[PDB]
């Protein structure tokens, strides 16, 4: 469902990276939309309609929604170091799908 | 006493039917009956509205 | 020549004219008529005035403010305390009869609205409070306007009908009521609506006093507007005449 | 304005223009919240597969 | 439901000219629109309604 | 089978079809070649499945309820009403009148209830579905003379068979089920108001025959309702707001409509 | 019953209606048809659309003021970048055509004018200075109103056109214009017009880009008048249709 | 029936039927008696179990999940799809659009898991088995309101009973299913590119009726997916290479073929 | 079956106090009638056709039927101190239904 | 209303099937389909190229 599940976007230090993690639902997909994002853990949750900080020290306030149920999910992490694998994994009870995106400094 | 009907089919067949128990309430449901009348409901005016002439004279 | 507009209703005793009236709606495409013997159930020979009952009926006036939600009246209940149709009704057990609706509501060029009259079978109506039914008197209206309130009603231990007019107090969509047969006063061509309502219960004959088969409910969809110096009290006028009225069961009065 | 009469109405005025949109929707009888609880869309809501036109009329 | 391989399309209304209206007279008029089913529609696939909830018995 | 669609070419005439009066309530019986250009298509689509008796002839369980085979609860009463679900019962509302046919059939799941008595060999549990007309007498205890049946129409199932489906006729007094009923019981308007007052079809009682072994069992039986031969009078708007109770038509006060962001969105 | 006033046209997949309308004038009495092989000339076999470019094109609104002199359209150049009828005379060099136009402007009841709506065929129009003729943009305008000028145009050292009302920049009296098929926007009755223009060229057909057969004139013979209250922004909008397109000469696409 | 060989014997003539021009792309209709001398053998052999419907009838397991009677997974949720498999997928793909209607079958299986619970005497297990049609309610714990069952079509199995069996008619909105799409869902080009994107048949739910007993269960359910009534359009070459996921026709570059010793080589 | 099940019924101290639990039978209820009444606990109770004090202390001698099995099982508790909300629960063995009072002053 | 058709034997007999289910997409599978048409995906060529006369001109 997510578009381009496995990335690797490499930028600089010092300037805002968009991760992209945009999702197309199926017909047959209706249920509570979970969006979680991990790093190697959870970074952000988005579980009724709200979106929650996760106490995650490495990024506080640097990661916010960069748009949302209509098919966005991305995210733009400011004032980079941070360098892994961010797991997207947006959720539906007959499919759950993850992108797995690599940064680079 | 068996009662021959033509199947469900696609566009573009026959299956035979038994009633065993005799009280009649216990015969399968009654599906193929494809009869409808939207007069009743849509257009239940009194007196006959034709579309191409104009509605309110 | 010929015009589509004008119109004139004659029963019993009293008649009605509409210059401006859009095509009459016959119920579910049946006009009411008398209980066939094919399908009777009480065997004592019905009394039938036909003319004592059959006369059209014209209720108490309400105003169609910039700010009234709506307006319901049980149709037995609101003819309970009026003429014959009245003193029948109390005498009689059974009644089966037909209903003649005509709501009347005149405005100048000027002014603007719509409404939705529709009468509506079985309107069993909600409780502000989940648990208990409503009251009579709160639930029907003798002559009464029985007007929607467009706030949702206070849920409290008591018996006061949900009126929230975007619900119509049946917990359904106020816009898919059209189902229903349903003629609306546009302001702007027609004045006057008029549904005939054949008489629509799953027994033959049933209590008026007991039930209420059918519920008149004027909803204003459009709110009136006017610019200032045009009439400010333009009122909605309800003449409901019975039709085909057949009676059993001849009791001492009351209920 | 889904909690008043106002939800039916679709509002028009005199303004010194033209071209203005009126309104919009996407046509999803079944899915669309505009189509959703409609009479038509309602009963769809019952069903998976749909097809046809659609009588769509102004007042 | 919703669905990319199935869009059905785009509905709208847009001024042709003005509404004017003369003096003493509103000039914020309302529309409503109705919605229906032509007599070549059809529907297949039953399902349950979305629309409806429930916890327990009532 | 549905209706198709019959060729138009270019057209300018006095005759206006898309023009009308909807004050009339009189829905247009516009066909699309009315208002543009359109080919003849034959559409061999049926409105087969859209059938009252399609549309509600799947089984749809209505209540379930658990009784053990040691203890308090020995015996599971139910009065019949479709109004305890809410699929079905939202299902049947679409029509003010309905005259259907009903084919019960029962679901029944046992399940061993943590205990600690030991060597629990329990033998295969046999149930008792008994349904008591209205007016009939009705057991108190699970072991009451009611439970030998005398004439009420009882299934006897022992575990691990097809599940029992009993076919009910019509059951009504009146010549249709009132899905709505906008009365009162008495006359002088005091009491009950709505379907509740009209409607009683009679009681449903399960039991276990036997205990089945030491240890405690607990019953699951789940009814399942599914009208066949039905016949509906006088469509009425489905039900908006969610229920609240069995017994009445109260309901919470809700939105028309799930809204959107602007009046020119498209989400 | 039956009203001269309502029509409807349907063309393509767009089709307009209009509620209070004067009988369409059929351009010269000749409905508009193919290019009939008695007369044809192109050996090329000519790409008929008939639903991609005979629909109803609506073109930019223009606002009726009490000063407005009038307005002029050049047909094939008002319509040279709307949808395929605009891609296909892109590339095609031959292109014969006949017109549906059609022009509305509503107003009250209060409301006062006049419009005198008349396709010209060959308006050829002069410039300011006499011996310099028009440019394109100035002539020619795409979906622009190309407005007409009261006053005289100041010649000088310029490409201006002359839009003097008075005399249509076609140096004749614009009384006279009434030869043209022509019909009337009176306010007091009919608010809209409609001309079924015929393909009216010397050639059997023509290059739509090099020549512009017909031009909509639309000049307002009495000023809007209005008492303060009703609407001041009242516009014209102008539906024009071609019909029975036929195009010849497919090259690459550019002029 | 095949068509059977012709006698002949020997010839001379200008006429060539083997010399021919594979450039055209007509497959040359040569018999062996046209390059030798043959007998008339009468061929009484059948092309009957080539036929398309023969070929692709069998039952064949597209994809089990298991769900335990306690603990975090009480259900199972499985999107209908027949890409989950090797053999079936493979089988299908040969024809770029196909036309069939379905049976499937469930053969599920239970197993007492390990656990130290004691007294662990389990009643038979019943099972349910949902499909919801897309765009229909989904469960989110094993015993919400949408297992009740509304409307869509469910089986109630109870274990040791012959294995579930319904049929299911063709479901698609186009006129075949599309086993190979070349195109996008969005216009713009841009999302999910392939076969996911045009194919939704719905999603399958299983759970168990009834806890069963004190000891955990875990319940294993296989699906069996066998095309009938199979119509077939466009031949395609079968897939070479090994599959790496089932939303996608993504591969991993292979050998042609299995190489052998030399250009002359028997082996 | 009981008459409006939720009721607020307020009144000063001093007066009786009439309490309504009027009930109406369904044909399939035929069982032996269990009236019993509970404050917030069990002040009176009804079966095998007698009336029980139940030896309640607050309301002993001062709750009292007014009328029965013919419908109604109402309550006038005199000479009121008694604030809480009483239960009445007419018991029938295929349908059990119980009315609240909330009870001021 | 059953329907009987010829069983597969060897070469060198009858078998009876009635339909229960009115649906009609219940119904055995259709095995008995033995027509083929090679020209579709062999010999696709539009002019007719006769194997004995030579194929190229």
């Amino acid at each position: 469902s997510i578009t381009t599940p496995e990335e690797m976007i490499e930028k600089a230090k010092g300037e805002t990276a968009y991760l992209p993690c945009k999702f197309t639902l199926s017909p047959e997909d209706q249920g509570p939309l979970d969006i979680e994002w991990l790093i190697s853990q959870v970074i952000i949750l988005y579980s009724g309609d709200k979106i929650y900080d996760d106490y995650y020290p490495d990024l506080k306030g640097r990661v916010h929604f960069t748009s949302l149920k209509s098919g966005d999910a991305s995210i733009n992490v400011t004032n980079l170091q941070d360098i892994g694998t961010y797991q997207c994994k947006v959720k539906k009870a007959p499919g759950v799908a993850n992108k797995k995106i690599h940064l680079v400094v | 006493g068996a009662q021959v009907s033509t199947q469900k089919t696609g566009a573009h067949i026959h299956y035979t039917n038994i009633n065993y128990y005799k009280d009649a309430a216990s015969n399968s449901a009654t599906r193929q009956d494809f009869a409808q009348d939207p007069g009743k409901f849509t257009e239940p005016v009194k007196d006959i509205m034709i579309k191409s002439l104009p509605a309110l004279n | 020549g010929y015009s589509d507009r004008v119109r004139s209703i004659t029963l019993g005793n009293s008649t009605i004219t509409t210059q401006e009236c859009a095509n009459v709606v016959v119920g579910y495409g049946v006009w009411p008529d008398y209980l066939k013997d094919n399908e009777a159930t009480a065997e004592d020979q019905p009394t039938q005035p036909d003319v004592a009952t059959c006369r059209f009926y014209t209720l108490d006036s309400v105003q169609w403010q910039k700010t009234s939600p709506g307006w319901w009246w049980k149709l037995p209940d609101a003819l309970s305390n009026l003429g014959l149709f009245g003193q029948n009704m109390q005498y009689h057990y059974l009644g089966r009869t037909g209903y003649t609706i005509h709501v009347q509501c005149n405005a100048s060029k000027f002014h603007q609205g719509c409404l939705l009259v529709v009468c509506v079978p079985e309107a069993e109506m909600g409780c502000a409070t989940l648990d208990n039914t409503p009251s009579s008197a709160e639930l029907l209206g003798g002559d009464a306007a029985k007007e929607f309130a467009g706030e949702p009603i206070a849920s409290g231990s008591n018996k006061l009908v949900q009126r929230v007019v975007y619900n119509a107090g049946m917990g359904i969509g106020v816009g898919n009521l059209t189902i229903f047969p349903h003629q609306w006063i546009n302001l702007r061509t027609n004045n006057s609506a008029t549904i005939v309502m054949p008489y629509t219960n799953s027994v033959p004959m049933d209590n008026m006093f007991r039930h209420n088969n059918v519920t008149l409910m004027v909803i204003p969809f459009v709110p009136l507007d006017y610019c200032p110096g045009s009439t400010t009290y333009v009122p909605i006028t309800v003449t409901i005449a019975p039709m085909n009225a057949e009676y059993n069961g001849l009791r001492l009065a009351g209920h | 304005k889904v909690n008043s009469m106002e939800a039916y109405q679709i509002p028009v005025r005199s303004n010194e223009g033209s071209g203005t949109q009126v309104f919009g929707f996407p046509l999803q009888p079944g899915y669309s919240s505009v189509f959703s609880r409609t009479l038509l869309g309602e009963i769809l809501n019952y069903y998976t597969h749909w097809s046809g036109s659609i009588k769509l009329t102004f007042m | 439901a919703s669905d990319e391989c199935t869009a059905g399309g785009f509905i709208t209304c847009w001024y042709q000219t003005n509404i004017v209206v003369p003096a003493d007279a509103q000039s914020s008029c309302y529309i409503m629109c109705f919605v229906s089913a032509c007599n070549d529609f059809s529907v297949r696939l039953l399902k349950d309604t979305p629309f409806i909830s429930q916890e327990n018995f009532f | 089978r549905v209706a198709d669609t019959v060729g138009t070419g270019p057209t300018n005439s006095e005759a206006i079809p898309a023009l009308t009066a909807a004050e009339t309530g009189h829905t247009s019986q516009v066909v699309p070649g009315d208002t543009m250009q359109t080919r003849h298509v034959k559409n061999y689509h049926s409105r087969s499945e859209s059938t009252v008796e399609n549309f509600l002839c799947r089984s749809a369980c209505v209540y379930f309820t658990e009784y053990k085979n040691s203890g308090s609860k020995r015996y599971a009463e139910w009065v019949v009403t479709t109004r305890q679900a809410a699929q079905l019962r939202r299902k049947l509302e679409f029509f003010t009148y309905i005259r259907f046919d009903l084919e019960l059939t029962f679901v029944i799941t046992s399940t061993q209830q943590p205990s600690t008595t030991q060597n629990q060999d329990a033998q295969i549990l046999t149930h008792q579905i008994m349904y008591v007309p209205p007016g009939g007498p009705v057991p108190d205890k699970v072991d009451s003379y009611v439970w030998q049946t005398s004439t009420n129409p009882s299934v006897f199932w022992t575990e691990g068979n097809a599940p029992p489906r009993m076919s009910i006729p019509f059951l009504s007094i009146g010549n249709a089920y009132s899905n709505f009923y906008d009365g009162w019981s008495d006359f002088s308007r005091d009491g009950v108001y709505g379907i509740n007052t009209l409607n009683s079809m009679g009681t449903l009682y399960a039991r276990h025959v036997n205990t089945g072994g030491t240890g405690p069992i607990k019953s699951t039986i789940r009814i399942y309702f599914k009208p066949k031969h039905v016949k509906a009078w006088i469509p009425r708007p489905p039900r908006l707001c969610q229920y609240e109770k069995a017994k009445n038509v109260n309901f919470q006060p809700s939105g028309v409509t799930t809204t959107r962001q602007s009046i020119t969105a498209m989400t």
